[PDB]
């Protein structure tokens, strides 16, 4: 396997399945502090996906929000997680997010999502890519099916593989003094992507289910 | 987790429309109610009305 990410990818999946307890640890009716993002957190899956999706968002939920919060974590993990002393002779430690492999699986998750979605609601036979509108549209079928998956993942991944980088391209000159609003910038940016998979990931089902 | 989250939601939201619905259908109770409580009351004044009419 490709361990110099997979190293740190699994205590990050470790995290997440702590997350996946933190649902059955604690019940309150009004979550004070801390679990009241958990539920805005449900409150923006459930924004994005009846804003896109459609209908059938509720089982796609789990799809969505697992990507979403999973960009999240890996973005803590990326970032915010005090890092300095720690050295591997394996590679960088940076994110789980460091490979292309991470990133082309989400992508083909959402694109098989969507080839579910539209095969099953829609007919077997033909789906979105049948040339129904002018038959004289195939380019657009070739293309837009090659296009969707992998630069759906690059969006997301050449910005947060890039910030993982210039990090430590910055320590290895400056001291953390100077790189602090380039972590700002990117602790920004990084969760805006991961919103923007979820959503364009969404518009795709939107498109299927039409 | 999703179950979870959308279960205590579910919990407050269902409490307090069942609590609107029912307060809807007990106001429409007393309006019909009231109605026909003075409407049994001009019945039985109404009677003490004939019996006196009948008895004249």
């Amino acid at each position: 396997i490709h361990g110099q990410v997979l190293i740190t990818s699994w205590v990050v999946i470790a995290i997440l399945l702590g997350s996946a307890a933190i649902a059955v640890r604690s019940p309150q009716t009004i979550p004070t502090g801390g679990q009241n993002f958990f539920e805005y957190v449900l409150e923006f899956i459930r924004d994005v996906s009846k804003t896109q999706i459609g209908e059938e968002y509720r089982p796609w939920v789990p799809f969505i929000g697992t990507m979403f919060l999973f960009i999240f974590v890996s973005n803590w993990s990326g970032a915010l997680l005090p890092w300095k002393i720690i050295q591997l002779p394996h590679g960088e430690l940076a994110a789980p997010t460091n490979d292309i492999n991470t990133t082309v699986a989400l992508a083909l998750l959402t694109s098989v999502a969507y080839f579910y979605a539209g095969l099953t609601k829609k007919g077997l036979g033909y789906f979105g890519k049948y040339i129904q509108p002018t038959p004289i549209l195939l380019p657009i079928n070739i293309l837009e099916d090659f296009t969707k998956p992998l630069s759906l993942s690059f969006r997301l991944f050449g910005n947060i593989l890039a910030d993982e980088l210039v990090v430590v391209v910055l320590v290895s000159l400056v001291p953390l003094v100077v790189p602090i609003p380039v972590m700002f910038l990117g602790l920004f940016t990084s969760g805006i992507q991961a919103l923007i998979f979820a959503t364009l990931a969404a518009a795709y089902i939107g498109e299927s289910l039409e | 987790l999703g179950d979870f989250m959308d279960k205590r939601d579910a919990s407050i939201k269902e409490q307090l429309s069942g609590v609107k619905d029912t307060s809807s259908e007990v106001k429409q109770l007393e309006e019909q109610a009231n109605a026909v409580m003075r409407a049994a009351r001009a019945e039985i004044s109404a009677a003490l009305n004939k019996m006196k009419k009948e008895t004249q």
